[PDB]
RNA sequence: GACUCAACACGGGGAAACUCACUAGUUUAAGACAAGAGUAGGAUUGACAGAUUAAUAGCUCUUUCUUGAUUUCUUGGAUGGUGAUGCAUGGCCGUUUUUAGUUCGUGAAUAUGAUUUGUCUGGUUAAUUCCGAUAACGAACGAGAUCUUAACCUGCUAAUUAGCGGCGAGUACACGUACUUGCUAGCUUCUUAGAGGAACAUUGUGUGUCUAACACAAGGAAGUUUAAGGCAACAACAGGUCUGUGAUGUCCUUAGAUGAACUAGGCUGCACGCGUGCUACACUGAUAUAUAUAACGAGUAAAAUAUGCUUGCAUACUUUUCCUCCGCCGAAAGGCGUAGGUAAUCUUUAUCAAUAUAUAUCGUGAUGGGGAUAGAUUAUUGCAAUUAUUAAUCUUGAACGAGGAAUGCCUAGUAAGCAUGAUUCAUCAGAUUGUGCUGACUACGUCCCUGCCCUUUGUACACA
């Protein structure tokens, strides 16, 4: 634990977020960068904000902001993208599809 | 409003000085006189974390352990 | 263990967010309303819409994402409490939201403003309405704003009956030159079930029966 | 070091905000509504409040 | 014995109907029941201003949210009473069945 | 920001930090994505100590350790902005106007037209509400109807977290009363809340075209639609709001930021003018003691508490936080310890107030009226009280003897007087929004003044 700067996302945190998104299908972020953690994920809320934001801008997820919340949803191009990133067999799929 | 006057020069950003092959100077071996440490090894970090030989103290960059000489 | 005052407020505020969240996901599919039934076993949410085919998706795939979204937002405490049901509107010619969403859709394609209002008026009166009214305001042609009113039939503005027998909706459309306001008021066929649950077919008319021959 | 958001904000105006806008002015707090007055008057009907006299 | 059924609802339209169904339904099973107890009605009040801006004659509107509550006591078994509740009670009246054992 | 009514205790705007947008400083990247550039013989992140800085911001230097592709860079680009534009818009609100107004079909004016009639001389009404007249005959909005609250019912339906009774046991006094305490036939006057009844000008006299309708009397709880509110028609204003909004169009800015923060100041600064108010000018009073007596409300991821390692990190996610009975301490303000309550169950309401009432002191004297401005001391709220947050005690003791020209609001449980719940709220009401207590004088009209409406008339006005 070498105490790096805040918002210096470790490679272990990014792998945790992708795995949550692939298994589950959707994620809700509740935009505010002062909350220390996500309900279902033990990562600083800011790290989740940046990664989905990057995912959104590459046309992998679409979202819309009801008052005080985020509501992201994955697409088909996202599914093929992550599987190569996370090295999974070609048969596993997100839950919301089955 | 009025545009402020800048008579005070810019404070420059701090960038890290670079030295080539830092670990190679840490250990040196002769034809005789095989592997031999030249610095101090930290106490509370994992083995292999050397600590700096400052002017009058020994300091570790990972745990900030400073052990005072003399 | 909160009190009744705090509990009633929490549920009313809960329904405000959910209705506003779905109108953004289901904007283009004729959204009309939601009724929430929170049972201790499992909580049910009923969706009313016009084009239910696109709402469910292929093999009900998108409703499962909606179920996963609602459950992580409002019911993060548990893991299985919610499902979502879809329903088709009985009479879509009298749903003010359905028409306002319909009129809005045309205006973003570039249809003539006068034809679209006439088209919506004719469909509404075809479905048995006793009266209707449409209003559009904004930058129509010039740089100065103006409002256009279209009426057909009979309408009421004052009193208690105006709240019961009249249906209302409001929407807005974002053009490249600004924002346009769409207002639809539909006067339902005069039934409008009453205080004592019963159809009040006649609001104020005092018709006299024909004496038996 | 880091001095971002280090002023204590446990009370006062900056402690809370509108549930809908994120605006910090004219917040209703009776019965824990936590909504600014402009937003509330729009959504007052669906919550359950009614006008009688 | 001595089981209590409590009803709360924002709606007077429905809560009297449900309170009628239980009283008639329990009478058929030939049960001794105590008639409805109508507790005092309470109202929640909010008085905000119109006019999101600042100008104009200062006008106000008075909002009210009123709550109702009933109370029925009877002598019977718990399991027959608790299944008597799930008789398609319309979902604006939430029912709390409480045993007043002492 | 707003500048007559329709700006000026208004922006729910009671700003110590935050809010905050203004002043002086210092940091951050929380610069998506694409291409490049850089580098695994290392792109970059972080820091003890001495200097340095308001600062314990490695902000930046001297010194050298750590980290590992997260960054860095470079050309496009993209969010964000309490930045400009309410004379580019949506939505909402205020005003003309709470007045009584607005339109259509067919016919007629027509024997060019803009247009007219229907929509009217007259009586009546809160009201184009009615009767009548009649080149017009019929319709629609608005008005009225409708909704909420209040007043009458010993007549219906019910009894807990409501009452009254009934059976004992007591403490006191009388030729049965007061209170305390256990148990618990029946009833609904008192309390709470569901459904119904009641008023229609009913009956007389009078006025009236005897029509539409008005006045007085009787009965009646109620006869100004019984009283108060809610909603609100065509159309308008270049009325206010982009500083409520992930509503939004253009323009500006985007790493030496108009983004996000952090530290200290300011929004309150005082020769003057204006608006809403509070306290007064005393005896129909001030001071002290004592007696009797209301209605609408509100209440429960962080920090803190129990126990150790040399305030840092473990352990309990326990009793903690909101209203607080009672006991003890303290002049007081407050402190300490423990009940009850997620509430017709407890705070607390067969009572949580002040005007009132009784007795005494003062005695027409800027006085015992009035309480500004100042000095010293104490306790709570908060990480922080200085420009004095708020409270408590002792001293000081200003103007003000009923107010010029002008000007506001009011016709009955109303004016005026008197208090109190709630909003904002860590701590601060001289404000707003409700609620109750005591309770007058004057009219039962008019077009003189000021406004708005209708008809006739004049116009060279039409931005009127
Ligand atoms: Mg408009
Ligand atoms: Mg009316
Ligand atoms: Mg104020
Ligand atoms: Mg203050
Ligand atoms: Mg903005
Ligand atoms: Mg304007
Ligand atoms: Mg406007
Ligand atoms: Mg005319
Ligand atoms: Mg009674
Ligand atoms: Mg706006
Ligand atoms: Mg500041
Ligand atoms: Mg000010
Ligand atoms: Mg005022
Ligand atoms: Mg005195
Ligand atoms: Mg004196
Ligand atoms: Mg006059
Ligand atoms: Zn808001």
């Amino acid at each position: 634990l070498p105490h790096h700067k805040y918002s210096y996302i470790p490679k272990q945190n990014k792998k945790l977020i992708y795995e949550y998104l692939f298994k589950e299908g959707v994620i809700v972020v509740e935009k505010d960068a002062k909350i220390p953690r996500h309900p279902h994920l033990n990562v600083p809320n800011l790290h989740i904000m940046m990664t989905l934001k990057s995912l959104k801008s590459r046309n992998y997820v679409e979202e819309k902001y009801n008052w005080k919340h985020q509501y992201f949803i994955l697409n088909n191009e996202g599914i093929e993208y992550l599987r190569e990133f996370l090295h999974l067999p070609p048969s596993i799929f997100p839950a919301t599809l089955s | 409003k009025k545009k402020k006057v800048y008579k005070k020069p810019k404070k420059e950003k701090h960038k890290k000085k670079k030295v080539k092959l830092a670990v190679l100077k840490f250990y040196k071996v002769g034809d005789d006189g095989k592997v031999f440490r030249l610095k101090r090894q930290c106490d509370n970090c994992a083995p292999g974390t050397l600590m700096a030989s400052h002017f009058d103290r020994d300091y570790c960059g990972r745990c900030h352990l400073t052990i005072m000489k003399k | 263990p909160i009190s009744k005052k705090r509990k009633f407020i929490n549920d009313g505020v809960f329904q405000a967010e959910l209705n506003e969240f779905l109108a953004r996901i289901l904007a283009e599919d004729g959204y009309s309303g939601v009724e929430v039934r929170v049972t201790p076993i499992r909580t049910e949410v009923i969706i009313r819409a016009t084009r239910t085919r696109e709402v469910l998706g292929d093999k009900g795939r998108r409703i499962r994402e909606l179920t996963s979204l609602v459950q992580k937002r409002f019911f993060n405490k548990s893991t299985n409490s919610v499902e979502l049901f879809a329903e088709r509107v009985e009479h879509r010619g009298l749903c003010a939201m359905a028409q306002a969403e319909s009129l809005r859709y045309k205006l973003l394609k570039g249809l003539a403003v006068r034809r679209a209002c006439y088209g919506v008026l004719r469909h509404i009166m075809e479905s048995g309405a006793k009266g209707c009214e449409v209003i559009v305001s904004g930058k129509l042609r010039a740089q100065r704003a103006k409002s256009m009113k279209f009426r057909d039939g009979y309408l009421i503005s004052t009193g208690e009956p105006s709240k019961r027998f009249v249906n209302t909706a409001t929407r807005s459309a974002q053009l490249k030159q600004g924002v346009l306001g769409i207002k639809v008021k539909i006067m339902l066929p005069t039934a409008i079930d009453t205080r004592t649950g019963l159809t009040s077919i006649l609001p104020d008319n005092i018709s006299v029966l024909e004496p038996k021959t | 070091g880091c001095i971002l958001n280090v002023h204590p904000k446990k009370y006062g105006q900056g402690s809370r905000q509108c549930r809908v806008c994120s605006n910090k002015h004219a917040i209703i707090r009776k019965y824990n509504i936590n909504i600014c007055r402009q937003c509330f008057r729009e959504r007052a009907d669906i919550i359950g409040f009614k006008k009688y006299r | 014995r001595r089981i209590r059924i409590a009803l709360t609802s924002k709606n007077l339209r429905a809560i009297e109907k449900v309170c009628s169904d239980i009283m008639k339904g329990a009478k058929e099973k030939n049960l001794n029941v105590s008639g409805p107890v109508r507790l005092p009605v309470k109202t929640l009040r909010i008085t905000t201003r119109k006019s999101p801006c600042g100008e104009g004659t200062n006008t106000w509107d008075r909002f009210e949210l009123r709550i109702y509550k009933r109370l029925i006591d009877l002598y019977s078994q718990c399991e027959v009473v608790t299944q008597m509740t799930s008789i398609n009670i319309d979902p604006v009246v939430e029912v709390e069945v409480i045993i007043t054992d002492s």
